[PDB]
C-alpha cells in the first residue's frame, strides 16, 4: 500500500474480514485494475472460460515482465551511452519502489546490473537488506565494494581460505606420481580453480576492488607466512589477462614479468633468451618506483616459479658440467640465482619495507655450487665404472661421505639449501640411490627445516616411488626412514603425514620386519591430528589386504 | 621452380567420382565436389607431399617402387590392387 | 522391353543378352542359384 | 627464407609429436597440434641464425606407463651428421639413464655414422629421420591402414590360436617407413586393420624380419 | 532422415500399426515398452552401421558382392507362401530382430569363443551382417515386404544354408584359380592402341603394357605419375591451381 | 487483488455456512499485490523503455487470447449463448472483430454453434459483406452467402482487368470450396449472362471460376455444359462431357464430333466456344512433342477453324445468316504453324527460313494464341539457352510479333517473359544470364510501347522494391524506355514512373546522351504537368 498504492494491508485485511460489500469489491477491482478501456469488453470472454481468473493474469505479466527485461537488456545495448544510461536512469527512479516485490525485482536488479553508476541512496537501502544484497549482481556488488573495504573484505576472505586449503589438500593427494604432482597442472588449468575465477568474476575490471585484493594479499602473506597466497597473486593477474583486461593489465608493472614467468613455468624452463627478457622486467624498474621490486618478488616467492627456476639452476650446472665451465663464469645461472633471491627475499623485503636486491653471497657461487658440480661428476664416473669390461674393473666404491661444508651450507645458507633440495629431487628422479643415501644425513638439519617442508616432501615421496624395489633393502628403508623421517616425526605432523603416504604406498614392497617397525614407530599418540589417525587406519586397512593376499 | 625428375604436369577437374571429391553433408546425404586435380607426368613422393596446399592424405601415385620408398608395404599392397583393378576394369570388364 | 519372369513364368518382356546372356544378374544365373545345376543344362537344352 | 625455415620446423615438430603420440608417449595435448602462430610466438619466427634455431626444441618425452624410458629428439645444426656430431649426442645420453633417441637430420648421412648407429644398438637405440620424411604423417594417408604394434601376450595368443609360428606370418621389411615411423625391432608383430570392399574389416598381421 | 523415416519403424502411430500388423499384434506392440526398447536398439544398431558403412565406402557406391541375394529371397518367400501383401501382416517385429541375431550367431566363418576368434568372426561378417540388418529390419519387413511367420522361418533357413554353401572349400587351389582369373581377360585387352585423348590425360600407358609393369616390378616404368590433389581453396580456384 | 473476483466471492460470502476454510482461502487467493494494475503499470514503464505502443494493447489481447485458447469454451458456448443475452459477443464483434472470433472459428468451428451464429450474424451486419467472415467458409446458409456473392461481384465489376488478378482468388475461394455454392454461382452467372448488355464480364468471371475450379479439383465441367445451351443437343454435349471429364483429346471424340459439324444443321456456335476446351486444344496440337497421326489432323483444324472464325445472328434464338468464308485461311494458316511445328529441324534451319510465313500466320488470333503456347513450351525447357544466334531472339521475336499483332494476349505475353526473367538458368555464363535478362527487358519495353505499359512498369517496380533485382537492370529499363518517349505523358503513366526514376540511383541514367537529353526533361516535364 505504498506509493499511490492500494491494498497489500487492506488486502490481508480482504482476505480476514469477508462479510458484503460486493459493490464495494466491485468497484475496487475496476479502480486498481488493469485500467484499459479496451479490456473491460475482454473481460466477459475470461468470465465464459471457468478457469478462475488467475492463471491468465498471471502469464501475461510474466510474458510482459519477461519483455521488459529483454528490452532492458536492448537499451542497455544500443544507442549512445548518455541516452541509454539516462533512460536507465529514469526507469530505475521509477520501479525501485518495487525493488522488494518479488514479481518484479528481477527488472530492478536488472536496471541495476546495467547502470555505470547506480544512486548511492538506493545502494545503502540495497545494503541495508540482506536479501536485496543477496539478489544484486557482481555489477552492482562492485560498485557496493568499491567504497566499504571491510564488506569486501567479508567477501573475499573465505575464498582466500578456501585456495589455501585447496593448495594445502593437493600437497597431501592420496597417489604418490612423479607424473601427477603439484607441479603437474598448467597455469591456464590452474587458472580455472572455482576461487581464482569467482575473485576475477568479483574483481572485474574495477583497479581499486584489484588493489585491495592485492592489498589482501600482502597482508595473509606477512601474517600467515603463506606462499600460496603469491601463487594466487600470479594466477589472479593471469587471469585478468586471459580475460583481456586492459584496465588492470596496462597498470600493473608485474604484468609483463609475470607473462614471461608464467610462460617459462608452462615450460618447466628458463631459456637464455626468456632469462634476458625477466631480466630486462627487473632492470627496468625506475629510482623511485622500488616497490614495484617488493611486488616481483612475491611474484617470484611462488612455488611454480621457484620450482622452475631451481630445476632450471640444476640443469644449467649438469650443462656447465658438460661443457667444462665454471658457475662464476654463466651469466645465466647467475640470473637464475637472482632471480631465486629475490623470490626467497620477498617475505624480508615486504615486512621490512626495504625494497631492495639481497646480495647473493659469494661463496655459494665460488664454493657450494662446483662441490655440486662434484657431486655430478662422481655420479658420472661411478656410472661409467660399473659399465667398463670385467678385465678392467677395479674395486671403485662409490663415494659414501657428505663433506662437512656441505652440511653446513644446507644448515647457514637459504639458497644452498634450496639448490641442494632441488638437487637431491633430481637425482632421486633419476632413481640415484647411492647419491641419494649419501646426500640424506644432511637434510635432518637444513635452513629453516626446509627439508621438512611440504612441497618438498610431496615431490620427494613422489619421487621415492620410482625407488620401490630399494625398498625391500633394509638398510636402505632404515637410512630412508629411520634417519630422516623418523628423526623429525615426532615433532612434525606434516613429515609423520607424508611418511604414512609414503608407507602406505610402497608397503607391498617394504621388508616385513621393517614394515613392523615402521607401523610401531608411526602409531599415532593422543596428541596426534586427525589426519594421522586416518592415514595410520588406512595403512592398517591395507596391510590386513595383503595378508589376506598370501 | 619445382622439383626435379618431373616434366610438364597437366591439371584438370575431375569426372568421375573416384577422383571428385566425395564429401558427407550435415544431412548425411553424399555430395561430389568437382575440384582441381594435378597430374604429373615424372614421379616424386615424400617432396610433392611436403608442398604447401596439397592434400598428403589423397595424393596417390602411378609408379609402386616409390610409394614402396614412401608410404611402406601395405601402402602398395593397396596401391597395386587400386592400380590393377584400374588397368582391369579400364574396358568395362570385371575381375572378382 | 521390360523383363518379369515371376514364380518360374514369364510375365512380360523381350529376352536379349541381358537377360539370358553371360551378364551376372541374367535369368540363367538366378535359374543356376536358386535351382541346381542339372536343372539348368536342362534349361539350356529346352531353350535350344 | 626465413618464413619457409619455420613453417618447415613447425611442420617437423607436429610430425615428431603425433610420431611420440603414435609410438605410446606422453605427448601434451596442445603440443600434440599447436598453431603455426604458436610456435613462432613460443621460438621466435627467425631460424636463420636467430631464436627458433636447432638443439632448442630437442623434444623430451616420457612413455605413457613406465615413465623412465625416453626418447628425447635431436636436430643437429649441420646439414651432413657424422660421427664426431653423434658422439656428443651420445655423450648427452650417457649423461642421462636413457637409451632411446631420435635424431632429424638434414641431408644424408654419412655411411661411417650409420655404421656407428647400429655399433651401439644393443647398449642405447639411435633412429635417424631425413627432413623429407618428418614433413608429412604418412599414418594420415589414405593408403596406409591402421597398424598397431602387439604386446608378446597378445602375439602368443595369437600364435596359440591360429596354430602358426613367427616363421609363418607374413612379414615387413625393419626399414619400412611405417615400421621406422613405430620404431619396431626385429620379430615384433604388428596387426593392421583395414577395410575391405568384401567383408568389411580385415586383420593381418605382419611379423618384423 | 530418408534413413529414418525407411527404417526406424515408428511404434506410436496407431493407423499405420494397424495397416501394417494384426490388432493382437498392434496391442502387443503398443502395450509393452521393452519391445520399444529394443526396436530402438536395433534402430540404435542400424546407425552404428550407417557409420561403419561410411567409413569402408567413402565413394558414394553400394554395389557390393555377397553371397545371400536377400531381396530376391524375400521375394521368392512371397511367391511361394502366397502373402497378398494389402492384407496386415501377422509376424511379430521381436520375431524378426530375435531372428535376426540368431542368424547373425548362426552364420560363422571362425570357430572358437576366445576375444582373438570372436573379432575374427565379427570383421568376416561385418558387412554382410549390416546387410542382413539393413534388408530385414523391423520396418521393412512390416510396410514393403510383409512376410508370415512360417515364410520367414522359411527365409531364415534359406538365408542360413545358401551363406553355409557360400563358404570357400577348403582344398581349393585359390593361387591357379586367381592366376587363370587374372590372365584370362589379359588376352581380352588391347596391347597399346588407346585412343590417346589429348585431354591431358598423360597418354596414361593401359592394357598390357601396364599389367606387365604391374606383374614384373619395373623400376623403369614406361609413364609414371602422381595425382596431386589439392588442399583447400585452391582445390576450387584455377589461380591458385 | 481478490477484488477481482467480487461476483463469486459474494454469493459464497453471505451464505457461507458449514466450514468456509475453503471460502476464506479462495478469498485468499490472490496473494499478489495489485498486479492487474500493475500490469497496466507495465505500459507506463514501456513509455521509458523503446514502445509500449497502440501494439501494446494488441499484445496484451494477444497473450489473452493465448490463455483463452486453453479454454475457448465450446463447453458452455451454446448454453451460454442460448441464454438469450450476453452483450459480450456483440461488443467485441462491434470493436474487436478483427481477427479474434476469425481465430476463434477457424480454431474449432464444430463446437460453439451459438457462439459462431452470433459471430456470423454480425459479420453479415458489417458494411463489406464478407471480409470479416470468421472462416473462407462462409458458403453453408444461404441468405448470408448470396448477399456475399452480390456485394463480391459488384466488387470485381466496379474493379476491371486490374482487379481480376487480385480480387479473383479471395471470391474464388468461398464458391470453390462447396461444389453447390458453385452450382448457385454459376447458375447465377448463366442468367446474369443472359444479357448481352455487359454480360461478358460476367462471363469472363464464370470462365476464371471454372478455371479456379480446374485448378483445385473440380470436375466442374459437366457443370458448365449442363449451365449451357450445348445440352439441347444431346449427343454432342455428352461427348464434350466425357472429353472434359477426361481432360485430354481423343481422335474417336473428335471425329463423333466432326461427323455433326460442317452439315447443313450445326450446333450453336457457343458449345465450342469454352475456353478450357480450347486449352486443350492447343495443348493436343501445339507440344513441341505429341505428335498427331496426320488422318484427323485436318479434322482437329478444322474444328479449330470454326471455334475461332465463324460469326452469326441469334434474331430471336434462331440464326438466319452465317458465314464460312474465312475458315479456310483460318485451316490454311494454323495447318501451316502445326506443320512448322512438327518440322523441328534442329536448329531452325528452317524456322528461320519459313519466318515471313509464320508472320503472315500470326496475323490470326487464334494463331498467335498457338504460338505463344508453343513458344512458351519450347524456350521454358531446360538447358535450351544452348544456341545462341543473338542470345536467341528468335521465339523472341515470335513474341515482339504476337505482341504487335493483337493485344488481348498481352496478359499471357507478360506472364511468359516474367516467368522466364524470374527463372534462374543454370549451366550460363553469368554475363550470358545477363544479357539474356537484357533480351527479355528489351522484349518487356517493346510491350510497353504498344500500350500495355501498366503492368510492365508495376513488375518492374515490384522486383525492384520487392525481393530487389539488379539495379542495373531497372537502369537499362529506364534508358531504354526513356530513348523512345517523350512529349505529353499521361497522368497515369507519370504517376508510375516517377518513383523509380527519382529515388535509388539517380545518377546511372545520363553517362554519354548529349544530343537528346537524358531524364532531366521528364523531370521538367513531370514538374510542368503536377501540381508540386
Amino acid at each position: 500500500q505504498d506509493l499511490g498504492v492500494a491494498n497489500g494491508e487492506d488486502l490481508k485485511e480482504t482476505l480476514t474480514n469477508c462479510t458484503e460489500p460486493l459493490k464495494a469489491i466491485e468497484q475496487f477491482q475496476t479502480e486498481n485494475g488493469v485500467l484499459l478501456p479496451s479490456l473491460q469488453s475482454a473481460l466477459p470472454f475470461l468470465d465464459l472460460h471457468g478457469t478462475p481468473r488467475l492463471e491468465f493474469h498471471q502469464s501475461v505479466f510474466d510474458e510482459l515482465r519477461d519483455k521488459l527485461l529483454e528490452r532492458v537488456s536492448a537499451i542497455a545495448s544500443e544507442g549512445k551511452a548518455e541516452e541509454r544510461y539516462k533512460k536507465l536512469e529514469d526507469l530505475l527512479e521509477k520501479s525501485f519502489s518495487l525493488v522488494k516485490m518479488p514479481s518484479l525485482q528481477p527488472v530492478v536488479m536488472c536496471v541495476m546490473k546495467h547502470l555505470p553508476k547506480v544512486p548511492e541512496k538506493k545502494l545503502k537501502l540495497v545494503m541495508a537488506d540482506k536479501e536485496l544484497y543477496r539478489a544484486c549482481a557482481v555489477e552492482v556488488k562492485r560498485q557496493i565494494w568499491q567504497d566499504n573495504q571491510a564488506l569486501f573484505g567479508d567477501e573475499v576472505s573465505p575464498l582466500l581460505k578456501q585456495y589455501i586449503l585447496e593448495k594445502e589438500s593437493a600437497l597431501f593427494s592420496t597417489e604418490l606420481s612423479v607424473l601427477h604432482n603439484f607441479f603437474s597442472p598448467s597455469p591456464k588449468t590452474r587458472r580455472q580453480g572455482e576461487v581464482v575465477q569467482r575473485l576475477t568474476r568479483m574483481v572485474g575490471k574495477n583497479v581499486k576492488l584489484y588493489d585491495m585484493v592485492l592489498q589482501f594479499l600482502r597482508t595473509l602473506f606477512l601474517r600467515t607466512r603463506n606462499v600460496h597466497y603469491c601463487t594466487l597473486r600470479a594466477e589472479l593477474l593471469m587471469s585478468l589477462h586471459d580475460l583481456d583486461v586492459g584496465e588492470i593489465c596496462t597498470v600493473d608493472p608485474c604484468h609483463k614479468f609475470t607473462w614471461c614467468l608464467d610462460a617459462c613455468i608452462r615450460e618447466r624452463f628458463v631459456d637464455s633468451k626468456r632469462a634476458r627478457e625477466l631480466q630486462g622486467f627487473l632492470d627496468g624498474v625506475k629510482k623511485g618506483q622500488e616497490q614495484v621490486l617488493g611486488d616481483l618478488s612475491m611474484i617470484l616467492c611462488d612455488p611454480f616459479a621457484i620450482n622452475t627456476l631451481a630445476l632450471s639452476t640444476v640443469r644449467h650446472l649438469q650443462e656447465l658440467v658438460g661443457q667444462e665451465t665454471l658457475p662464476r663464469d654463466s651469466p645465466d645461472l647467475l640470473l637464475l640465482l637472482r632471480l631465486l633471491a629475490l623470490g626467497q627475499g620477498a617475505w624480508d623485503m615486504i615486512d621490512s619495507q626495504v625494497f631492495k636486491e639481497p646480495k647473493m653471497e659469494v661463496e655459494l657461487i665460488t664454493r657450494f655450487l662446483p662441490m655440486l658440480m662434484s657431486f655430478l661428476v662422481d655420479d658420472y664416473t661411478f656410472n661409467v665404472d660399473q659399465k667398463l669390461p670385467a678385465e678392467e674393473k677395479a674395486p671403485v666404491s662409490y663415494p659414501n661421505t657428505l663433506p662437512e661444508s656441505f652440511t653446513k651450507f644446507l644448515q647457514e645458507q637459504r639458497m644452498a639449501c634450496e639448490v641442494g633440495l632441488y638437487y637431491v629431487l633430481h637425482i632421486t628422479k633419476q632413481r640415484n640411490k647411492n647419491a641419494l643415501l649419501r646426500l640424506l644425513p644432511g637434510l635432518v638439519e637444513t635452513f629453516g627445516d626446509l627439508a621438512f617442508g611440504d612441497i618438498f616432501l610431496h615431490l620427494l615421496t613422489g619421487n621415492l616411488a620410482l625407488l620401490a624395489d630399494e625398498f625391500a633393502l633394509e638398510d636402505f628403508c632404515s637410512s630412508l626412514f629411520d634417519g630422516f623421517f623418523l628423526t623429525a616425526s615426532p615433532r612434525k605432523e606434516n613429515v609423520h603425514r607424508h611418511a604414512l603416504r609414503l608407507l602406505i604406498h610402497l608397503h607391498p614392497r617394504v621388508a616385513p620386519s621393517k614394515l613392523e617397525a615402521l607401523q610401531k614407530a608411526l602409531e599415532p599418540t593422543g596428541q596426534s591430528g586427525e589426519a594421522v589417525k586416518e592415514l595410520y587406519s588406512q595403512l592398517g586397512e591395507k596391510l590386513e589386504q595383503l595378508d589376506h593376499r598370501k | 621452380q619445382g622439383i626435379e625428375q618431373i616434366s610438364k604436369v597437366y591439371m584438370h577437374l575431375p569426372q568421375t567420382d573416384n577422383k571428385k571429391k566425395i564429401i558427407i553433408t550435415e544431412d548425411g546425404e553424399f555430395k561430389a565436389l568437382q575440384e582441381w586435380i594435378l597430374e604429373t607426368d615424372g614421379v616424386s613422393l615424400m617432396r610433392v607431399l611436403s608442398e604447401k596446399d596439397v592434400d598428403p592424405v589423397r595424393t596417390t601415385s602411378n609408379d609402386i617402387v616409390e610409394i614402396f620408398t614412401v608410404l611402406g608395404i601395405e601402402a602398395v599392397r593397396k596401391a597395386l590392387e587400386r592400380e590393377l583393378y584400374h588397368v582391369i576394369s579400364f574396358d568395362g570388364s570385371y575381375v572378382n | 522391353t521390360k523383363v518379369v519372369v515371376e514364380n518360374g513364368e514369364l510375365i512380360m518382356g523381350i529376352l536379349c543378352k541381358k537377360s539370358l546372356g553371360t551378364s551376372a544378374g541374367s535369368l540363367v544365373h538366378i535359374s543356376y542359384l536358386e535351382m541346381g545345376h542339372d536343372i539348368t543344362r536342362l534349361f539350356y537344352s529346352n531353350i535350344q | 627464407d626465413d618464413e619457409e625455415e619455420t613453417y618447415r620446423l613447425w611442420k617437423i615438430r607436429k610430425t615428431i609429436m603425433q610420431l611420440c603420440h603414435d609410438r605410446g608417449y606422453l605427448v601434451t595435448q596442445d603440443e600434440l597440434d599447436q598453431t603455426l602462430e604458436e610456435f613462432k610466438a613460443q621460438f621466435g619466427d627467425k631460424p636463420s641464425e636467430g631464436r627458433p634455431r636447432r638443439t632448442d626444441l630437442t623434444v623430451l618425452v616420457a612413455h605413457n606407463d613406465d615413465p623412465t624410458d625416453q626418447m628425447f629428439v635431436f636436430f643437429p645444426e649441420e646439414p651432413k651428421v657424422g660421427i664426431k656430431t653423434i658422439k656428443v649426442y651420445c655423450q648427452r645420453m650417457q649423461e642421462e639413464n636413457i637409451t632411446r633417441a631420435l635424431i632429424v637430420v638434414q641431408q644424408g648421412m654419412t655411411p661411417s655414422a650409420k655404421q656407428s648407429l647400429v655399433d651401439m644398438a644393443p647398449k642405447y637405440i639411435l633412429e635417424q629421420f631425413l627432413q623429407q620424411e618428418l614433413l608429412i604423417n604418412i599414418t594420415e594417408h589414405e593408403l596406409v591402414p591402421e597398424h598397431v604394434v602387439m604386446t608378446k601376450e597378445e602375439v602368443t595368443e595369437l600364435l596359440a590360436r591360429y596354430k602358426l609360428r613367427e616363421n609363418q606370418l607374413p612379414r615387413i621389411q625393419a626399414g619400412d617407413p611405417v615400421a621406422r615411423y613405430f620404431g619396431i625391432k626385429r620379430g615384433q608383430v604388428v596387426k593392421i586393420i583395414r577395410p575391405s570392399e568384401t567383408a568389411g574389416r580385415y586383420i593381418t598381421y605382419r611379423l618384423v624380419q | 532422415k530418408a534413413f529414418e523415416k525407411k527404417f526406424r519403424f515408428d511404434y506410436t502411430n496407431e493407423r499405420a500399426l494397424r495397416r501394417t500388423l494384426q490388432e493382437d499384434l498392434v496391442k502387443d506392440v503398443l502395450s509393452n515398452a521393452h519391445i520399444q526398447n529394443e526396436l530402438e536398439r536395433e534402430f540404435e544398431r542400424m546407425r552404428e552401421d550407417r557409420e561403419v558403412l561410411r567409413v569402408i565406402f567413402p565413394t558414394g557406391d553400394s554395389k557390393v558382392v555377397l553371397p545371400c541375394n536377400l531381396l530376391r529371397m524375400i521375394w521368392n518367400a512371397q511367391k511361394i507362401f502366397h502373402i497378398n501383401p494389402r492384407l496386415p501382416s501377422d509376424l511379430h517385429p521381436i520375431k524378426v530382430v530375435e531372428g535376426v541375431k540368431e542368424l547373425s550367431k548362426k552364420l560363422v566363418i571362425v570357430n572358437g569363443d576366445d576375444p582373438l576368434s570372436r573379432q575374427a568372426q565379427e570383421n568376416a561378417t561385418l558387412l554382410f551382417n549390416i546387410h542382413l540388418r539393413s534388408t530385414l529390419c523391423s520396418r521393412r519387413m512390416a510396410e514393403e515386404f510383409r512376410l508370415s511367420g512360417e515364410a520367414f522361418d522359411w527365409l531364415l533357413g534359406e538365408i542360413e544354408s545358401k551363406f553355409n554353401q557360400a563358404i570357400a572349400h577348403p582344398g581349393e587351389m585359390v593361387g591357379a584359380l586367381a592366376a587363370q582369373s587374372l590372365g584370362e581377360p589379359a588376352t581380352q585387352m588391347t596391347l597399346n592402341t588407346f585412343h590417346y585423348a589429348g585431354v591431358s590425360a598423360k597418354n596414361v600407358t593401359l592394357g598390357v603394357p601396364r599389367l606387365k609393369e604391374l606383374i614384373n616390378i619395373s623400376k623403369k616404368p614406361k609413364t609414371p605419375s602422381l595425382t596431386v590433389f589439392l588442399l583447400g581453396q585452391s582445390a576450387r580456384d584455377a589461380e591458385r591451381a | 487483488i481478490m477484488e477481482p473476483s467480487i461476483f463469486n466471492t459474494l454469493k459464497r460470502y453471505f451464505q457461507a455456512g458449514g466450514s468456509p476454510e475453503n471460502v476464506i482461502q479462495l478469498l485468499s487467493e490472490n496473494y499478489t499485490a495489485v498486479a492487474q494494475t500493475v500490469n497496466l503499470l507495465a505500459e507506463w514503464l514501456i513509455q521509458t523503455g523503446v514502445e509500449p505502443v497502440q501494439v501494446q494493447e494488441t499484445v496484451e489481447n494477444h497473450l489473452k487470447s493465448l490463455l483463452i485458447k486453453h479454454f475457448d469454451p465450446r463447453k458452455a458456448d451454446s448454453i451460454f449463448t442460448e441464454e438469450g443475452e450476453t452483450p459480450a459477443w456483440l461488443e467485441q464483434m462491434i470493436a474487436h472483430t478483427t481477427w479474434r472470433d476469425l481465430f476463434y472459428k477457424l480454431a474449432e468451428a464444430h463446437p460453439d454453434c451459438l457462439m459462431l451464429n452470433f459471430t456470423v450474424k454480425l459479420i453479415s451486419d458489417a458494411g463489406y459483406q464478407g471480409e470479416i467472415t470468421s472462416v473462407s467458409t462462409a458458403c453453408q446458409q444461404l441468405e448470408v452467402f448470396s448477399r456475399v456473392l452480390r456485394t463480391s461481384l459488384a466488387t470485381i465489376l466496379d474493379g476491371g482487368e486490374e482487379n481480376l488478378e487480385k480480387n479473383l482468388p479471395e471470391f474464388a475461394k468461398m464458391v470453390c470450396h462447396g461444389e453447390h455454392t458453385y452450382l448457385f454461382a454459376q447458375a447465377m452467372m448463366s442468367v446474369l449472362a443472359q444479357e448481352e448488355q455487359g454480360g461478358s464480364a460476367v462471363r469472363r468471371i464464370a470462365q476464371e471460376v471454372q478455371r479456379f475450379a480446374q485448378e483445385k479439383g473440380h470436375d466442374a465441367s459437366q457443370i458448365t455444359l449442363a449451365l449451357g445451351t450445348a445440352a439441347s443437343y444431346p449427343r454432342a454435349c455428352q461427348a464434350l462431357g466425357a472429353m472434359l471429364s477426361k481432360g485430354a483429346l481423343n481422335p474417336a471424340d473428335i471425329t463423333v464430333l466432326f461427323k455433326m459439324f460442317t452439315s447443313m444443321d450445326p450446333p450453336p456456335v457457343e458449345l465450342i466456344r469454352v475456353p478450357a476446351f480450347l486449352d486443350l486444344f492447343m495443348q493436343s496440337l501445339f507440344k513441341p512433342g505429341a505428335r498427331i497421326n496426320q488422318d484427323h489432323k485436318h479434322k482437329y483444324i478444322h474444328i479449330l477453324a470454326y471455334a475461332a472464325s465463324v460469326v452469326e445472328t441469334w434474331k430471336k434464338n434462331k440464326r438466319v445468316s452465317i458465314n464460312k468464308d474465312e475458315l479456310k485461311s483460318t485451316s490454311k494458316a494454323v495447318e501451316t504453324v502445326h506443320n512448322l511445328c512438327c518440322n523441328e529441324n534442329k536448329g531452325a534451319s528452317e524456322l528461320v527460313a519459313e519466318l515471313s510465313t509464320l508472320y503472315q500466320c500470326i496475323r490470326f488470333p487464334v494463331v498467335a494464341m498457338g504460338v505463344l503456347k508453343w513458344v512458351d513450351w519450347t524456350v521454358s525447357e531446360p538447358r535450351y539457352f544452348q544456341l545462341q544466334t543473338d542470345h536467341t531472339p528468335v521465339h523472341l521475336a515470335l513474341l515482339d510479333e504476337i505482341s504487335t499483332c493483337h493485344q488481348l494476349l498481352h496478359p499471357q505475353v507478360l506472364q511468359l517473359l516474367v516467368k522466364l526473367f524470374e527463372t534462374e538458368h543454370s549451366q550460363l555464363d553469368v554475363m550470358e544470364q545477363l544479357e539474356l535478362k537484357k533480351t527479355l527487358l528489351d522484349r518487356m519495353v517493346h510491350l510497353l510501347s504498344r500500350g500495355y505499359v501498366l503492368p510492365v512498369v508495376s513488375y518492374i517496380r515490384k522486383c525492384l522494391e520487392k525481393l530487389d533485382t539488379d539495379i542495373s537492370l531497372i537502369r537499362y529499363f529506364v534508358t531504354e524506355v526513356l530513348d523512345v518517349i517523350a512529349p505529353p505523358y499521361t497522368s497515369d503513366f507519370v504517376q508510375l514512373f516517377l518513383p523509380i526514376l527519382e529515388n535509388d540511383s539517380i545518377a546511372g541514367t545520363i553517362k554519354t546522351e548529349g544530343e537528346h537529353d537524358p531524364v532531366t526533361e521528364f523531370i521538367a516535364h513531370c514538374k510542368s504537368n503536377f501540381i508540386m
